[PDB]
């Protein structure tokens, strides 16, 4: 498993004594209000902050499948696990093609090898995003909601099964439209659970994260304040502290928050 | 999938190659083609035409093409280093150094003559070096505090041309102006004996990270959850980049818009892939800089109009026509 | 809604510049103190010569340096607003280039009144800004991506022009060209101050004229759009008025050099953005600045003359440097 | 009351668009991305009608008169836009920031009121601060504040909220747009606002009209416009409705 356990990150601390684990083939919904740490603790998961790369201190153990995060190579890491960010406006036009191909980067043997396994991989990912219709385009001309399947299809692409990895989404689902939001997190749970991955998921509405999560660590201040199925989490106490927002749970034919 | 260029890139080859072919038969010196081949094939009667293609002609046309190529090339790898297409290769601030390099010795004082490109070089590289160290924290370079690192030194550097400029002398003041504004009037075997290797090294390093330079046009976080060591190639390119530049500039003054026009037009001809975009750079450079120092010499003979306005006169319709391009 | 106790600020400047100021006049190539200075400048028969040396040579240089000074400091400071950016220079505009292009284009092609100079770089310097204005406006919106892209280019083809003026000038001519590039305020005399100081004056009314539209500006181009500012007029406004101030000040100080980025970034960080404040805080210290620059080269290798450029660039060094250590981490 | 009548905007992004925002009542406007609910706002703003390269036809009008009839200065004391809080270039003390709300008007009694319109929008301990030293939820009601100096009454005007909801959280989503109609109710005038969460309008507007590809589709009370079909054609996104004892929008 992918697993902080009694995690500090360090300006004074934003994370204090955090413990979180994300199952292969579940997926883990993190939830907080702004500033709670959500992108630093993702980004700690990311291996962006222990290793040859920051001044920030961290203490506490932090694993992947069993070893520190820390004596793993951002070469190796890289095969472990994918982060699927957000401004995805590129600097320059590549094409969708390319950017997909990026996703092998990592697997690329010589050093950018451009194997036809990996022109297959990337049409395949384009095919699970939804974003085999763009092939050829250039990701300029591409709308925020065309280039979101886009870089979702690299990311699976450089997580696609070959010869348990972790996938970290970094608020992917807000500025898609609402069927867009429904239609990609249940893909990534389709792919947690058909490839075994672990995946971390931080999100904004938490109605939403309660459709499509296995599992649900509200982040108040630093820490992890409620953790466990949605249906036992999502309570008005809860959502109380996490968001100082007073609200009632509804039931339906999984249960909706509601405000007053 | 989408993108067969490498025509493009042939295609430019051979453009180069005969744009060569065509420098090499005019023109101040006038040789008749007749008298050309005949030069080159050992006639005794054409020994004075031999002399001025192999020792005139020859080295300044290799320089041409040495000096194109490698502001192409670094230009492209400046650029996607930045992931912006202004970049330009002398943010280092190898310029300036090779300015002050040649400027200090023009104007205190020595030996000769190959020592002009020499402390035009150790100039160029110790700027660089400098410029480099005020920005990097050991170890992590960003790119912001590489132009403020770059603002002032290049503000130091300045003062210090200006100081020199101020207590030379005429000769003196004459050597400055027209270092600075560009020239291969130079050019002989020895000099570019040793600027080659040093721009044949520079290119070597640039190809040797093309795949990572793409991942970086990215994303710099993008890059570094795929792998690329971010901090290990920034450092790798400017390198690469200050040593062949810096050669460069060492023996034909500053120039002058090549290193943003050539990657710019190959990367709206053929997209901005590395793999194709350096070796399209470079060779379009070489081509353009060939064809303006072509210019140089012939349109207005026997002047030998310094290089720097050339390339600036075809600097200004490109950012014109991309002005024109990008109204909306 | 409280306040910034600035103005005391302002008034220190104000003094701390009148103080430096008048002892400037004392200690130029000649040197006289503030007793028999004072008494040469009053009228004292017995200092005939005194008065002479101090109202004919030291002075026009001393004012020389207040409107070079308060000029970039002010026009910086607009521009800095108008661009929502602490780096842009009052250069940009078009102007310097064009005032090098027409101080080029008459001392290299001779076929020499010390009008003339002046009146060449000032006429090149609204032309190409002019020209760039046109170039960028399409009658009439003025995208400022798009204004920086035109001064690129006519940038690009006043150099080719220079380079070759340059290339053909003789010895003279070059020496002109280098020392007019470096900066001097060597050339400073009474009957063009009588014309550039009413330039700079008028530039910096029309500023002053901008000061709320430019706070405004400052919160969004579109923002201050829906709070009633013309932003399309307030472009074109700043830019000839800039263009007007500049264009007068490189025609007879040369290229100079880092004050303009300098003094409205020092007066910002101690009393904050507000245009009302800013405008003369920077224009000020850009006088205290430039002065204390100028004083500097008359003095620190006497008797050498050292260009201001020189100078102002060792406080550009310095500002960067200071940036950058403060910009760490972030 | 701020109205459109048959307006279109040019290829062409609005088609033949009637719609009124009236004074007491905050209507909230739902689309997906790029069905040109920002070009309609911007339409309503007077940004595409005075003096300032597209086409546009129709009547839309302010109280009475039409807005390509209102110079820009005038208009900026019929009208307020809310832009999710963006920092500024330079660092402004909150204050300033407010009192160029006071800009179109402009002092004395602007102190006054820039304390008043600080502290409706719950952003008053922040006085004295650097705006860059601010949290975005802290900027985003500081903002808030600036607009309601902009509208304050002294002696029917209008707010348009160009998606200022954005991220703020879930609680503060809520209080801004309470205090919003709390505001619009007062004072009389007339609130749009583009709203991402659809449940978010149904609970605090008075009026929610649906854009489809360029064209409204819908226009009432939520009771009546929230239904799963104008959902569906709205969106593209089948949904079921729930009730409450305000009926909440849910998959399935
Ligand atoms: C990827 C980079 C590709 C760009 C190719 C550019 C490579 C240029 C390398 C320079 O090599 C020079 O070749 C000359 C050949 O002529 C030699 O001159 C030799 O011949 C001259 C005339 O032919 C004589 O004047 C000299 O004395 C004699 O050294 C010269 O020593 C040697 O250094
Ligand atoms: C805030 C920005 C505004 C700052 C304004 C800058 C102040 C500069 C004033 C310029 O006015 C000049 O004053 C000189 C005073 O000396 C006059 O010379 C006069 O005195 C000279 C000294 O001998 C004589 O040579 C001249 O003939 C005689 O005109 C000169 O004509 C006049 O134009």
């Amino acid at each position: 498993m992918l697993t902080a356990h009694h995690l500090d990150v360090a300006h004074g601390t934003i994370l204090r004594d955090l413990s979180l684990s994300i199952e292969p083939g579940r997926v883990t919904a993190l939830l907080g209000r702004n500033g709670a740490g959500k992108s630093t603790l993702l980004k700690t998961f990311a291996g962006e902050l222990t290793g040859s790369v920051a001044g920030v201190r961290v203490t506490g153990d932090v694993t992947l499948n069993g070893e520190p995060l820390a004596r793993i190579d951002a070469p190796r890491l890289a095969c472990l696990r994918a982060v699927l960010p957000q401004a995805a406006q590129p600097a320059f036009p590549f094409s969708v093609d390319e950017i997909v191909l990026l996703g092998r980067y990592p697997h690329a043997r010589r050093s950018g090898a451009t194997s036809h396994r990996d022109r297959d991989i990337a049409w395949r990912a384009l095919e699970r995003a939804g974003a085999d219709a763009l092939v050829g385009r250039d990701v300029t001309t591409l709308s925020g909601g065309e280039l979101a399947r886009v870089q979702f299809a690299r990311v699976l692409a450089q997580l696609w099964p070959d010869h348990p990895r972790y996938l970290l989404l970094d608020e992917p689902t807000a500025a898609l439209d609402l069927a867009h939001q429904h239609r990609l997190l249940d893909t990534v749970r389709a792919v947690a659970r058909e490839w075994q991955l672990g995946v971390l998921a931080i999100v904004h509405d938490p109605n939403l994260a309660a459709r499509h999560a296995d599992a649900i660590a509200m982040l108040a201040d630093g820490t992890i304040v409620a953790h466990g199925a949605p249906r036992d989490v999502m309570t008005p106490a809860h959502i109380a502290q996490c968001y100082g927002f007073a609200v009632k749970m509804v039931e339906t034919g999984p249960p909706v928050m509601v405000p007053a | 999938s989408r993108r067969f260029a490498p025509f493009v890139l042939a295609a430019l080859a051979i453009l180069m190659g005969a744009m060569s072919v065509v420098a090499l038969c005019v023109g101040a010196y006038r040789i008749p083609l007749a008298e050309a081949w005949a030069a080159l094939s050992g006639d005794p009667a054409a020994q004075q035409a031999r002399a001025v293609l192999l020792d005139i002609r020859a080295p300044r046309v290799v320089l041409a093409l040495l000096v194109g190529g490698g502001f192409g090339a670094t230009g492209a790898a400046m650029q996607a280093l930045f992931r912006n297409p202004l970049a330009d290769p002398g943010l280092v601030g190898v310029s300036s150094g090779a300015a002050l390099g040649a400027t200090t010795l023009i104007v205190l004082g020595h030996a000769s003559a190959a020592a002009l490109p020499v402390a035009a070089f150790a100039g160029g590289l110790a700027v660089a070096a400098l410029v480099y160290r005020l920005a990097a924290s050991r170890g992590r370079l960003a790119l912001p505090l590489l132009l403020l690192a770059g603002i002032a030194i290049n503000a130091l550097v300045g003062a210090a041309i200006g100081l020199l400029t101020f207590v030379a002398d005429d000769a003196q003041l004459r050597s400055l102006t027209f270092w600075s504004l560009g020239s291969l009037g130079g050019a002989q075997w020895p000099t570019l004996a040793a600027v080659a290797p040093c721009v044949a090294l520079g290119g070597v390093l640039l190809v040797r990270e093309r795949d990572a330079l793409n991942a970086l046009q990215l994303g710099e976080t993008e890059a570094l959850h795929l792998g690329v060591p971010v901090q290990r190639l920034k450092r790798r390119v400017l390198v690469a980049v200050a040593l062949a530049v810096g050669a460069l500039v060492s023996c034909a003054g500053i120039i002058g818009f090549i290193g943003l026009v050539a990657p710019h037009c190959v990367r709206l001809a053929c997209g901005p892939d590395q793999r194709i975009v350096l070796p399209g750079a470079a060779l379009l450079g070489a081509l353009l800089t060939l064809a303006a120092d072509l210019a140089a010499r012939t349109v207005a003979a026997p002047a030998d109009i310094p290089l720097g306005v050339l390339t600036a006169l075809l600097g200004a319709p490109f950012f014109l026509a991309l002005l024109w391009k990008n109204r909306g």
